[PDB]
This record gives C-alpha cells, sequence and structure tokens, in this order.
RNA sequence: UCUGAGAGUUUGAUCCUGGCUCAGGAUUAACGCUGGCGGCAUGCCUAAUACAUGCAAGUCGAUCGAAAGUAGUAAUACUUUAGAGGCGAACGGGUGAGUAACACGUAUCCAAUCUACCUUAUAAUGGGGGAUAACUAGUUGAAAGACUAGCUAAUACCGCAUAAGAACUUUGGUUCGAAUCAAAGUUGAAAGGACCUGCAAGGGUUCGUUAUUUGAUGAGGGUGCGCCAUAUCAGCUAGUUGGUGGGGUAACGGCCUACCAAGGCAAUGACGUGUAGCUAUGCUGAGAAGUAGAAUAGCCACAAUGGGACUGAGACACGGCCCAUACUCCUACGGGAGGCAGCAGUAGGGAAUUUUUCACAAUGAGCGAAAGCUUGAUGGAGCAAUGCCGCGUGAACGAUGAAGGUCUUUAAGAUUGUAAAGUUCUUUUAUUUGGGAAGAAUGACUUUAGCAGGUAAUGGCUAGAGUUUGACUGUACCAUUUUGAAUAAGUGACGACUAACUAUGUGCCAGCAGUCGCGGUAAUACAUAGGUCGCAAGCGUUAUCCGGAUUUAUUGGGCGUAAAGCAAGCGCAGGCGGAUUGAAAAGUCUGGUGUUAAAGGCAGCUGCUUAACAGUUGUAUGCAUUGGAAAC
RNA sequence: GGUCUUGUAGCUCAGUCGGUAGAGCAACGGUCUGAAGAACCGUGUGUCGGCAGUUCGAUUCUGCCCGAGACCACCA
C-alpha cells in the first residue's frame, strides 16, 4: 500500500502468480532466507493453489474438507 | 439553520445603530471637555454617559474609570 | 439519566445546565435508581437548605422528593 | 467446550472413576490400555510434573465436566477473597447446583443433572434456575420441581441416592439443603490442590 | 425522502417491436401526450428518456429503459426494445419483461428482417396475442400498398403460430396525433382498446416468495446501490432479506428501501416493475441482468433436460445443423447463459427443426422451473427453441 | 500486614559472560477456518477527504398591533400567526489538525477580577415625545432583494422629573497597600400582560418591572511544581528589559502607545529541532515503573481556509454575519447561493470498524401562567461471534466390543469403543397457546380536605379521589400452552522445546520452519490419511505493548583475561565531609485540618435466573496549613 | 449492454492473402563424470481461448460466445 517494494517468500504448495497479481500478506522470520520476515495468505484471492490444505487451512485458508 | 437566525439578523441591526450614535453623542462631549474646561460640562459629560454607562453600549467599570480620570484631572486644575 | 442499558436509574444530583450530563458532578445528592418504585432514593438532608436558599435550580426532581417530606411548610418562615 | 461427549476416553487416559471403581471396570474387562492402538509399552513420553499437572486440571474440571471460561473466572473470583483460597475454592467447587443436586442422591451424572437444570426442572429457593453455576452458601433450598416428576430417571435415582454428609435431604418431599460446611475427609486424598493452584501461570 | 407515491393507478406492462424511423421516439412520446389527457399523469419523454451522448446526438437506444404514462383507469410503463443488430439482447430483455405490446410497423418503414427475427423471438417466448399498430400513414397514405403491410405483417404473425388474420392492426401515424390533429389521436383510443383485450392484467400475488429481473443498475447521492428491475412472482417490502443467485455465491442481502422510477413505492408485488435500494451490496457485485431469489426457493440449476425445437431457416432459423460441441448461449429471462448442446446418445449432428428431447448443462447455475419457455441463440442468430422437462440437479 | 515460574542456545564437551528466541497476558483489532442463542459494553484510527436529504433551536399570542380562518345576522368568541418584542441563543454534539505551554492538573494569589437568570433584603411600579415594523402601492433581477412614497402596536426606542439606597467628586474622622463612617456636590428608576374584588372611586391577585443587597454560579488571570526526545541544538530577546506618562480589559498588567535609557533570558540548558490534545485512566509487574494516553470522563482548542465586526451575560460562534481565498452548485452568464469535526448515509482510503431506524414513554433542557412545543442530547430498536459472559448442540442404560478406518505390516485380537444399533426418557432453546408485570410512589389537570400572612374576594402551599402520556412490550416470565433429539462443532497441534503416534508417498524436489532442525534415498519434523491431544461458539495467526528480561540495575550490575578505569597529573563549579557545645527546625518523622471531582483501585452488601456491569458505604496517595523532635 | 485490444505448447513468441504448428527455457533419456558440476544434444511438449458459416482440414475470411482489459450505463 506504500511505495515500498519488498521481497517475500511463496507460502503454500503451487503457484498461481500472474505478474501483478494482489496478494494479502503475512509476516513471518524463515531462516532459510536472509532476513526475508514476509510471506503471503494463499488462499483469498486471485492466487488460488493450496490443493488438499487439509491440515491447517486457518493458515492458507480454502473451503472446509468436505468429510 | 436555527430558525432564529435572520430574525435577529434583521433586528440586531437597529441596536447596532442605536450603540452607534448614542457613543458619539457622548464623544462629542468628551472632545468639549477636552476643548474647555469647566465643572458644568463635567456635569453634561456624566449625564450623557450615565445612559450607556446603564446598559452594555459603554463598560460600566470601564465608565466609571473614565470619569474617576475626567474628575481627577479637572480637579488638578 | 445514568446506569445500565435495560436497567434504568437516575442518580440524584445537583447539577448545573451548563454541564451535560455524565460531565462533572458539582454535588450528588445521595443517589436513585428507578429500578424500584418503593423506596430507592437517598439525599443528605441538609445540603437541601442552603442549596436551596441561594437559588440555583438543581435538577426539577428535588421538587417531588419535597413532595414525599413536604419541606415547604418547614422552610416557607425561613426564607420569609 | 460445553460438554465432555465420551467419557471412559478420559478414564483411559487420566486413570479416572468417579465411581471409584467402576468409571472403568466390568465392561467384560476393566482394560488400562491407553486411548488409540499406541499403548505398547509407555512410561513417559513427555509426562512431568507440568503433564501431571495437566493431567490434574482435566482430572477435576471433567469431573464435573465444565468449561474452563467458567473455571477460570470462578478462580479470579475467589482471588477476590481471603482466607486459604485453595480449600475455599474446593469447597466452593463443590457448592455449586450441579454438584449439589448429583450429591443429593438425586442425579445418576453430573451430565444428568446439567441436563435436568437446563430443561428447568430443578428449582431453588423459589427461583427457576436456567444455568447451574450458582455457588451456594447454608440456608437454601432445593426442591423437586413436582411437575416433572413423571421422569421415571429420578424417581430410581432418589430412593437410593447417594446423600452427601453436608447436605441432606428427604424423598418423602424430594427436598433438601445445605446443611453445614464439608470437611476434607469426605473427598479422596488422591487430588491435591498443590497441583492446580500451583500449575496456574496464565492468571 | 424521494416523494412516497400512493399506487392506485393499476400497471399493465407494454413495449415496443420494431426499429427507429418509424417514428420510434415520436411514438413513444406521442403516447404519453395523448394519453395524459384522457387520463392523468401520463409523464412524457421524447429526448429526455436519451441521457447520454450517441443517445443525445444519434438518437439510437444502447442502454434500454422504461417509461411510465398512467390515465385514469389504468397505469402502463413501456419498454423501448431496441432493433439495431447485435442489441437483440436489449430487447430479448424487454421481452423478458413483457405482457403486452404495441408492434411498431410503419407503412414506409415496413417490416425487415430484423423485426421479423424480433416478432419470432416474441412468439417463441410466449406472448398473448399481441395487439399490432399499422404507424406512418399521414405521409404516404396507401391504398394497396397499405394493405400490403398489413398482410404480410400478418403473414409474418402467421408464420410463427400467431392469429395474424385476427391480429388487430389499428392504421394511422401517432406523428400527425402528437402534432393535434384529432383523426390520427382517436386512432391512438382505437389502439388502446384493442389493448384492453388480449393484452391481460398481471396478478399481484402474495402466495409465491420472490423473483426480480434486473433491468439497470443504480446508485444514488448519498444512499447507496439500487437495483432495478420488474418484480415476476413474490410479495416484498422494506426490511426483507433477499439472496443475489447465479453467476455469484448465493448472497444474503438486507432491502434498504423498494421505488419504482426513483421515487419510493407502496409495496412490491407479483409483475410490478420496481426497485430496490439495498443494504451493504455493490453495484460491481450486481450485473445488470442478473437473477434474484429469496432462501428457502427455487435453486439454480447448470444442467437441465428439455424437448427443443431448433430454428427452421424456412421461418428464420439455421441454415446448417448444430453439433454436440456446439456452444449456444441460453435465455433465463436476463442473461446470455452458454452452454453446450450436449444432445443424446446417437445424435451428435442435429439439422434445425425437429423437436427432441436433449440434456444440456450451463456454465453458471441458473434457477430452473417446469413449464418455463426459453429461446436459444447464437452467433447473432436464434438458433433453439423450448422449454425446460426436468432438472436433474 | 505484603508479594516472585521457566526454558533452550556459542563448543569437541565443559565453566563463565552474553545476546537472541520461546512458553504468557492485552488490542476501535482485521484477516484465515468455522459459527445456535441471550445478557452485557464498545463500535471508522486511514483522507481533521468532499459530502442530496431530513433532523441536530426552538419557544412564548395570558408581550404586542395586525393578518387569515371558523361558530355567531351581528356583537364578538375562539384557533394559529405574516411580523415585531422577549427568552435561550455561548447549552449541547463531534473531531484532537494544531499547540512542548501556566495546556493538563496540583496546591494557591486574586489588596486585581466580574458574574444574564436564579437567593436574601430595601425602595416603587410617573408623565410625555417620536415611531416604524406589519402593511399598502411599484420597479427591477431567476432569486439573492433593494430602493420611491404613505400608514398604524407593544413591556420596541428615547427626553423630563422625582430619585431612599447606590456610584462618582469635595471635606472630615477612622484601622492596618486596602477599608468603614459623617456632610454636601455631580449623575443615574421602571412596565406593562391577564385578572379578582369592586355601581363606580379605588384596593388588590398574579408574572414581571427598576435602583438595589445578599449569595452562589461560572469565567478569567497569575504563582510553585509535574509531565516529551533532543547541546552532531551557545548564544538569544530591540517592546525584548527597566523607568515615566497616556490609551485599552470584568479586574491589574509594554496588553498597547510615545519618550528616557540597556537591560532580560540560558551551560544547574535561552533556545534550535522532531513529535504531541494533557490528565483520570487501560494492559503487564510483587513494586516503583514500562505501555497506550482505546471507551468514557475533567478541562482545553477549532469549526472549509484567514482575518474582521454586530448583538448579547458572555460568540466573532459546527448548523449567526461581512470581506478575501479555494471548492461546489445555480444562473437570465451579468450575479447569487453551501459549509454533517450534528446523527445516521454515500463516494475515496484502509483489511475493515453499526441504520439514510422508533419514541421524546423515561432523564434532561429551555420556551412558556398554563396548555403545549421541539429536542441526531437522551432512552431505545437493529448490524458486527467487536469483547466478555451465560447457554445448547441430548440423559441414563446399552458387551468382551455390531459393521467398519487402522494396526499388529493378513489370517488372532486390539483401537476407534459405550463408540454403535437399540430400551425408553426428555425440552432452557426451538414450536403452537393464553396471560402478564413494573418502569408513570414522575409531572402537571380538575375539583375535595386543611394551612398562612389578607380580606370583602382571591390567588400561594400541603394531603387524599380519578384520568393519564410505555418507546421498549408481543419485554422478562409462566401454566404438559401443541409438538419435538429434534434447532446447532469446529479449530489447531502431536520431535525437543511447550501435553498430544502410526501408515503411505516423497527423496534437501516439493515444502514446513521462533530455535535446533526435517526431505541429495526407509522424514517422529514434510504432504495426506487414521488414531491421539488441546481450546471451543469460537480456534488459530497477524501487528503493537508488557511480562518473562533483575537484560542501562531505587527495588535490580560491573569496569584484570567476555563491552566497561580514562595515559597521568594539576585541579574550578560541584558531590562527598573529623569530634564535642548551643540555637532554630528548613529538610525528615509525626497528629489534626482543607483539597487531590467522580468513575475507576480495594472490602462488604445489592440488582444483576450466576457473573460481566452498575449502585451502597467506608476506602488511600501527593500538596498546603497547624501541634509536637532534634535522631540526623 | 454496446465502441475496441487480447487468450498460439507447460510459459513466453514465429508462422504468404486458406497448401505448414515450430525456436528459447520448464522438463524426460543418452554423451557424462573417481563421485559431482559443466556438457553436446534427441524427444514428448499444439486443429492456435471455445463455437457458427465459406471452401482447399479456417488463428489465417468473417461472425458469435466465455474471461481479462483502455470508454459510456441515478449521475445536473
Amino acid at each position: 500500500t506504500n511505495g515500498f517494494e519488498v521481497l517475500t517468500y511463496i507460502p503454500g504448495e503451487g503457484h498461481n502468480l500472474q505478474e501483478h497479481s494482489v496478494t494479502l500478506l503475512r509476516g513471518g522470520r524463515v531462516k532459510d532466507l536472509p532476513g526475508v520476515r514476509y510471506h503471503i495468505v494463499r488462499g483469498t484471492l486471485d492466487t488460488v493453489g493450496v490443493e488438499k490444505r487439509r491440515q491447517q487451512r486457518s493458515a492458507y485458508g480454502a473451503k472446509k474438507p468436505k468429510a | 439553520n436555527i430558525k432564529s437566525n435572520e430574525k435577529r439578523l434583521r433586528q440586531n441591526i437597529k441596536r447596532n445603530l442605536n450603540n452607534k450614535g448614542q457613543k458619539t453623542k457622548l464623544k462629542t462631549n468628551v472632545k468639549n471637555f477636552h476643548k474647555e474646561i469647566n465643572l458644568d460640562n463635567l456635569g453634561n459629560v456624566y449625564s450623557q454617559a450615565d445612559r450607556l454607562a446603564r446598559k452594555g453600549i459603554i463598560s460600566t467599570n470601564r465608565a466609571r474609570r473614565l470619569k474617576s480620570r475626567n474628575v481627577a484631572v479637572l480637579n488638578k486644575t | 439519566r445514568m446506569g445500565r442499558v435495560h436497567y434504568p436509574t437516575y442518580r440524584i444530583v445537583a447539577v448545573d445546565s451548563r454541564v451535560k450530563r455524565d460531565g462533572k458532578y458539582i454535588a450528588l445528592i445521595g443517589h436513585l435508581n428507578p429500578a424500584l418504585k418503593e423506596n430507592k432514593c437517598k439525599i443528605d438532608e441538609a445540603v437541601a437548605l442552603e442549596w436551596l436558599n441561594k437559588g440555583a435550580k438543581p435538577t426539577d426532581t428535588v421538587r417531588s422528593l419535597f413532595s414525599q417530606t413536604g419541606l415547604w411548610k418547614k422552610f416557607v418562615e425561613s426564607k420569609k | 467446550m460445553k460438554y465432555t461427549g465420551s467419557i471412559f476416553k478420559r478414564s483411559r487416559r487420566l486413570g479416572f472413576s468417579l465411581l471409584e471403581n467402576n468409571k472403568e471396570f466390568s465392561k467384560g474387562k476393566k482394560r488400562k490400555t491407553i486411548p488409540g492402538q499406541h499403548g505398547n509399552r509407555f512410561r513417559s513420553s513427555t509426562m512431568s510434573g507440568y503433564a501431571q499437572q495437566l493431567q490434574e486440571k482435566q482430572r477435576m474440571q471433567y469431573m464435573y465436566g465444565i468449561t474452563d471460561k467458567q473455571f477460570r473466572r470462578l478462580f479470579r473470583l475467589v482471588l477476590k477473597q481471603r482466607g486459604n483460597l485453595a480449600v475455599n475454592l474446593f469447597r466452593v467447587l463443590e457448592s455449586r447446583l450441579d454438584n449439589i443436586v448429583y450429591r443429593m442422591g438425586f442425579a445418576p451424572t453430573r451430565r444428568s443433572a446439567r441436563q435436568l437444570v437446563n430443561h428447568g426442572h430443578v428449582l431453588l429457593n423459589d427461583r427457576t434456575v436456567d444455568t447451574p453455576s450458582i455457588i451456594l452458601n447454608p440456608g437454601d433450598k432445593v426442591r423437586l420441581k413436582a411437575k416433572t416428576i413423571k421422569i421415571p430417571i429420578v424417581k430410581a435415582a432418589s430412593e437410593s441416592g447417594v446423600v452427601s454428609p453436608f447436605v441432606e435431604t428427604n424423598n418423602k418431599t424430594f427436598e433438601g439443603t445445605y446443611v453445614r460446611f464439608p470437611e476434607r475427609s469426605e473427598l479422596p486424598a488422591g487430588i491435591n490442590e498443590s497441583y492446580v493452584v500451583e500449575w496456574y501461570k496464565r492468571l | 425522502a424521494r416523494e412516497k407515491f400512493d399506487r392506485s393507478k393499476p400497471h399493465v406492462n407494454v413495449g415496443t417491436i420494431g426499429h427507429i424511423d418509424h417514428g420510434k421516439t415520436t411514438l413513444t412520446a406521442a403516447i404519453c401526450t395523448v394519453l395524459a389527457k384522457e387520463g392523468k399523469s401520463a409523464a412524457t419523454r421524447y429526448d429526455q428518456i436519451d441521457k447520454a451522448p450517441e443517445e443525445k446526438a444519434r438518437g439510437i437506444t444502447i442502454n434500454s429503459a422504461h417509461v411510465e404514462y398512467s390515465s385514469d383507469k389504468r397505469h402502463y410503463a413501456h419498454v423501448d426494445c431496441p432493433g439495431h443488430a447485435d442489441y437483440i439482447k436489449n430487447m430479448i430483455t424487454g421481452a423478458a419483461q413483457m405482457d403486452g405490446a404495441i408492434l411498431v410497423v410503419s407503412a414506409t418503414d415496413s417490416v425487415m428482417p430484423q423485426t421479423r427475427e424480433h416478432i419470432l423471438l416474441a412468439r417463441q417466448v410466449g406472448v398473448p396475442r399481441m395487439v399490432v399498430f399499422l404507424n406512418k400513414c399521414d405521409i404516404a397514405t396507401d391504398e394497396e400498398v397499405q394493405e400490403l403491410v398489413a398482410e404480410e405483417v400478418r403473414d409474418l404473425l402467421t408464420s410463427y403460430g400467431f392469429d395474424g388474420k385476427n391480429t388487430p392492426i389499428i392504421y394511422g401515424s401517432a406523428l400527425k396525433a402528437l402534432e393535434g390533429d384529432p383523426k390520427w389521436e382517436a386512432k391512438i383510443h382505437d389502439l388502446m382498446n384493442a389493448v384492453d383485450e388480449w393484452i391481460p392484467t398481471p396478478e399481484r400475488e402474495v402466495d409465491k416468495p420472490f423473483l426480480l429481473a434486473i433491468e439497470d443498475t443504480m446508485t444514488i447521492t448519498g444512499r447507496g446501490t439500487v437495483v432495478t428491475g420488474r418484480v415476476e412472482r413474490g410479495e416484498l417490502k422494506v426490511g426483507q432479506e433477499i439472496e443475489i443467485v447465479g453467476l455469484r455465491p448465493i448472497r444474503k442481502a438486507v432491502v434498504t428501501g423498494i421505488e419504482m422510477f426513483k421515487k419510493e413505492l407502496d409495496s412490491a408485488m407479483a409483475g410490478d416493475n420496481a426497485g430496490v435500494l439495498l443494504r451493504g451490496v455493490d453495484r460491481k457485485e450486481v450485473e445488470r441482468g442478473q437473477v434474484l431469489a429469496k432462501p428457502g426457493s427455487i435453486k439454480p440449476h447448470k444442467k437441465f433436460k428439455a424437448e427443443i425445437y431448433a430454428l427452421k431457416k424456412e421461418e428464420g432459423g439455421r441454415h446448417t445443423g448444430f453439433l454436440n460441441g456446439y456452444r449456444p448461449q441460453f435465455y433465463f429471462r436476463t442473461t446470455d447463459v452458454t452452454g453446450s448442446i450436449s444432445l443424446p446418445e446417437n445424435t451428435e449432428m442435429v439439422l434445425p427443426g425437429d423437436n427432441t428431447s436433449i440434456t444440456v448443462e450451463l456454465i453458471a447455475p441458473i434457477a430452473c422451473e417446469k413449464g418455463s419457455k426459453f429461446s436459444i441463440r447464437e452467433g447473432g442468430r436464434t438458433v433453439g427453441a423450448g422449454s425446460v422437462t426436468e432438472v436433474l440437479e
């Protein structure tokens, strides 16, 4: 929303990037990336991968697994 | 819009004009006192000022201060 | 009034109209709660005397409370 | 959670028995296998002092089958009173409505007492109860709500019901009272207040 | 507030069939001007209906709309249905909102293939005994060419199954009626008496839950989002809950207020052209041409089976057969929903006509009920025609 | 009397130092998954961005001419008011941009101050003048309106006089910068409306009148202090400093003016500069404190921007006025019109923060004899799992355990699992039925009974009789009021941290990850599945603060080899000071007094079907004053 | 709803006015190497967003549709 340009990790399985898509973000330090402490809420926007996210879709939001 | 806006706008002009006119009817007496000093003009100034000092047209405490000033400077002569 | 929602309460106060309700109270004359309409009012019974003797009409509910006590026929002689 | 659901699924893990023998026994064979097939040979995975504090929390909490919000709230309320907070709390923890109804000889289970209080079939001091979370004090009357006497379960329970030594009832009128303040010996000594009270680091 | 009406003049929906240069704008002005005298409050617009560039200047209708005009006995709403090929859907929605109408066929600018297809679709959806008016009898007042226009109008009506030999075609020209000549003003009276029969009164009912066909989407200054259309069935009032259905997840919303043409109304019932300011909705979320419903009503269906008679070229249809992977567009009174013609087994290449039982799946779930008569179009022309027989989903 | 949680991690391991991380609470919280209900409190922080509409201020005709209307042939009577006059208009509502200061307070000086109304008390409620509003006639412009000439009311406005008492002068006396008193001088007060009693004359009722006297009320100023970061911010202030005079403020004041001079501020921080509504308070803590100064409250600032003036008790006034500016709109293109930081509502923003709702029933306000009036204040209703709370989603029984998911890597048996089918049993909610409160021991209304000055009437006051105005209410609630398990469980984790294992696949690929860490070939870790576990109508994570962290240490540190003793000396200001004698008691302890509102802290109690919340009382702290001690 | 751009492989692009679907990389196998990188390469990878006409199988000549996207749709 500000003019800043920040690098982040692509969370969740799969990819639905469209080169200037809209992404709903999240923090989160990860030590495999030097100084990266940002992520995305993968699952509620134009990017919809996260196939069978059936253990935790509180993160990476998706429809409740039909039982 | 308050209902009593246009009505009071039309009304208060008379009060303003009356106050403005009555102030100078005392200012002329004060200037006459400047021109020549005597007890008669002091009495005339007090008589004309007691009208406006009664109301809010001339501040009553300010009127007291000014009348004290006038009677004090007259006592000098 | 001032109190819990759906719990009508109006504490008795000698407040001036220049001060809004829930603002600063000048002198809270005990309290009142219309949640029980048999007896729920209390006052100091001493403020009434010269807090009436020096004017400054408080909240209008003091008159009806005075009716429960008949304060006029014992105060008119002091008044004049 | 508001309920417990399965009952001996907690008796298996906690070594729990409210009937003091029959909450794990006489169902073909009293078995000590923990919930799940993973009961080969266990002594401690992370079982420790904190783990047994959690266990005792889940035991005392679920031997009344209540929620954590109510339990934390009542502990916070007891923090406002003085004296030995542990014993006063345990007496209060034993002094609400549903535990009393269970101990009057009237409820087959505290779950049944909760259901009957929910169903509006319990009357306390001429005040109909919709929530069993009242904290009772000496000098209270608990009756049967006679219009609901048609229940056979309450009939069966009331006659041969176990009456606790500190609250007393009459089945000729189906009415009872909290007579006195109980003593510790009436309750099992396996429980210790220390576990739960020192377990309190959240509040 | 926005000048609450008191609905006391009963409503009948009326429309137009044909093309511009028939005097269409002049006819729309003339009907209202004439009926204003014999009936109070018949508001008129000639260029005041026009509100946008190329509708100011060119004068054609691109975003079709309605005109209100009332009499001392009845109220009427006239739908400005267009010709102007590639605007055919804009006419379909008019025919989707339609109980009665005036077939505009002038003695000079007579029926063209566009009007042929217009009458084809009007018959195909099902219109009760449509009323016809013969226009432009002032200029080029003919004796046999007028007979020609009438005879081919009746023939075109009969080609679709109408009783064209008995369809009333009132002669005259509303241009001179608006100009001030009673000789042509009385012809509008003759037309409206011919309208009194064969153009029925819709039954405003309470038993049906609800149904709304969207005509446009509207936003007010300082108030919110208004969705307007026609209430096909169902009773309504202010404060009720309505669901958006089709092309979107079924989403619940609260109505803020019921109006008709920018001013609030008494109560919405079946067959009422109205609108509604809604609570917490977006003009983007709602779309022009969407179906509405309330919870506990008819389910939206993607795939269903019906009996469809395709459009023969002999009557103005396809000149070649259609495939199974063929992708025409269906119409449920609001939208051009696309669905492949999943013809039954052994049938993949099916020629026009030949009423046959076929099943089709749609790209969007639309509420379908049996007995509902609709059309099928693709490529700019009508390719299929039938009514729902069974719902499978 | 009063309160105390830990853990891993440097390396080969270890001891020491040490950061980091986590386990925990709180949020205008949104978001993610999911979601029955009620009580309860709050609900746009962003763009102090613009914003149709309504309403946010109207009321008084018993203050007035006059207008219109109706009952009346009239006489008139009555209703409202086009308008004048009066009252309130400055209460209130909401946004903290701004201001780092007498702003917020605190304790105080106001011998430096006023104070519409309202209280106490004293004197009367005179005679005149001039009118115009309103209106009539007309032009012009779209209106904004103005002007040309007439016509009448008031308690509208203004002379004259009486003016006790006042105020200002002169003079006299009077006590500790003030003030009372004796005399005179100057000058100043109004009003009528309705009405009883009257043949009338008049007396008078009642609202008010003026000069008055008492108050309080509020306002304002000032003092000592306290509360940001900041000297890689040392000179700054020319009305600034002091003095004289004058002008202006409710009061005094370089507040200002002209003159005479050069002083004033600051190294113990003038000021430079970034940010800021302050406080009570809310979270954490055992504490001081850190946190934010949510929501409300006290106070203060402003009202599109910048000035300015009227009136009024006070305003330059959110919704009054002029000008200029910017926007917007209308336009006859010449000129006019508007200020939701008033409520809701919309557009832009954000991830988002309730309805363009009902009643003025109740509180409260004023305007009014009264009637009655409005009241985006207020009470409500509705939206949001916004937060907490209450509460269901069935009870018991049911066996070596139905099928079946899995396993032991199959055939047992176990787990799921009393889980199940099933025996009945049932309803807070749900569902039909009728009843049903209180809130209105409000206020006035009318008569009745009684009291008082006053009598010849009244009027004023007190008790009872009735009418009442209920928004919510159909509320809460209940009688098998009819039926009914029916109306309802997800979420995350299971390697150690920090409670929660098996199978498959996968092979440092996918990805999980605060830590170590897992998958380059049998992953406790990753993806999924079964089982287990934990919180639950919510669960988790996000982001901020706090705890843990006693980890800049008053509580609560060291300066040898982990940061830290200056390279040393001289040494100003300054800090720290031998013993004995005396004084005061400044500081200090301490008792009493006033204040630090209230809410909120605490304890009891009460309504809260139980708690949330609200109310009852008591309930500290700091400052000032006063009585004690010399221990220091 | 229309004024118009656009969807060619797994991705990006080339493809006489109808004769024909391919490059670069993602990426499978060989050469490969003590093992690993590097490595030269052969693939597979499409009726061209989906449908209706025309004829010489139509991206190719057009039209229609689905979706995204530069204008107009209370709107003085």
